[PDB]
């Protein structure tokens, strides 16, 4: 992917907005880019609820290394589009803007597709209750005196 | 110690007795209802909960 850093993500979001790109004659001053990177970090941290949210492989920047922009985001090839579409939607209000309908639809689709595989993994069935008999047709358990499922 | 008689003094009583594959099996009347009764106990306990 050509989009390999948090600033690359922000640049793609701004280009999707139409605020600034490589072709424009006016560009955003770097405080704006730093604010957008802070917005991206806050959004990703809110998504990834300390390990219980959306799993993406995103690497949160450390304060010791100074510039967040320039750090690789660590996302897979398939999450970049979702993340930067959501970022465009999230940082549109800074510039007195409203993300267009196509951008909003793509943001929804990307977030859902991001959670799809983790939802499939998290859809698990709990073990048998502690009061559930093992069955006399299991032979091994009957002979080992393990007539009831442990549970929990 | 020699004891009286020509036979071993222990007499066994069997229920449903047989050999399956060179292995003894003997069964009463209770072995075969344990599954149903355990299930009934479990379902009654679930309903009481």
């Amino acid at each position: 992917m050509q989009i390999k850093t948090k600033g690359d993500l922000v640049r793609a979001a701004l280009r999707k907005l139409g605020v600034a790109s490589d072709a424009t004659l006016t560009d955003v001053e770097p405080q704006s880019m730093q604010d957008a990177v802070d917005d991206l970090e806050a959004m990703m941290a809110e998504w990834y609820q300390d390990g219980k949210g959306i799993i993406t492989g995103y690497v949160f920047s450390d304060d010791e290394n100074p510039p967040a922009e320039g750090d690789d985001h660590g996302l897979r090839s398939s999450a970049v589009s979702a993340v930067f579409h959501n970022l465009a939607c999230r940082i549109a209000p800074d510039y007195a803007l409203e993300a267009t309908a196509k951008i909003i639809a793509t943001a929804k689709y990307g977030k859902e597709l991001l959670y799809k595989q983790t939802a499939i993994s998290r859809a698990k069935r709990a073990p048998y209750p502690s009061r559930m008999p093992t069955g006399s047709g299991n032979s091994f358990a009957n002979l080992n005196e393990w007539h009831y499922f442990p549970g929990e | 110690q020699l004891i009286a008689g020509e036979h071993i003094p222990i007499v066994p009583v069997f229920g449903e007795w047989g050999f399956v594959e060179d292995k003894e099996v003997y069964e009463g009347v209770v072995r075969l209802t344990k599954d149903g009764q355990r299930l009934r106990n479990m379902i009654m306990s679930f309903n009481a909960d």
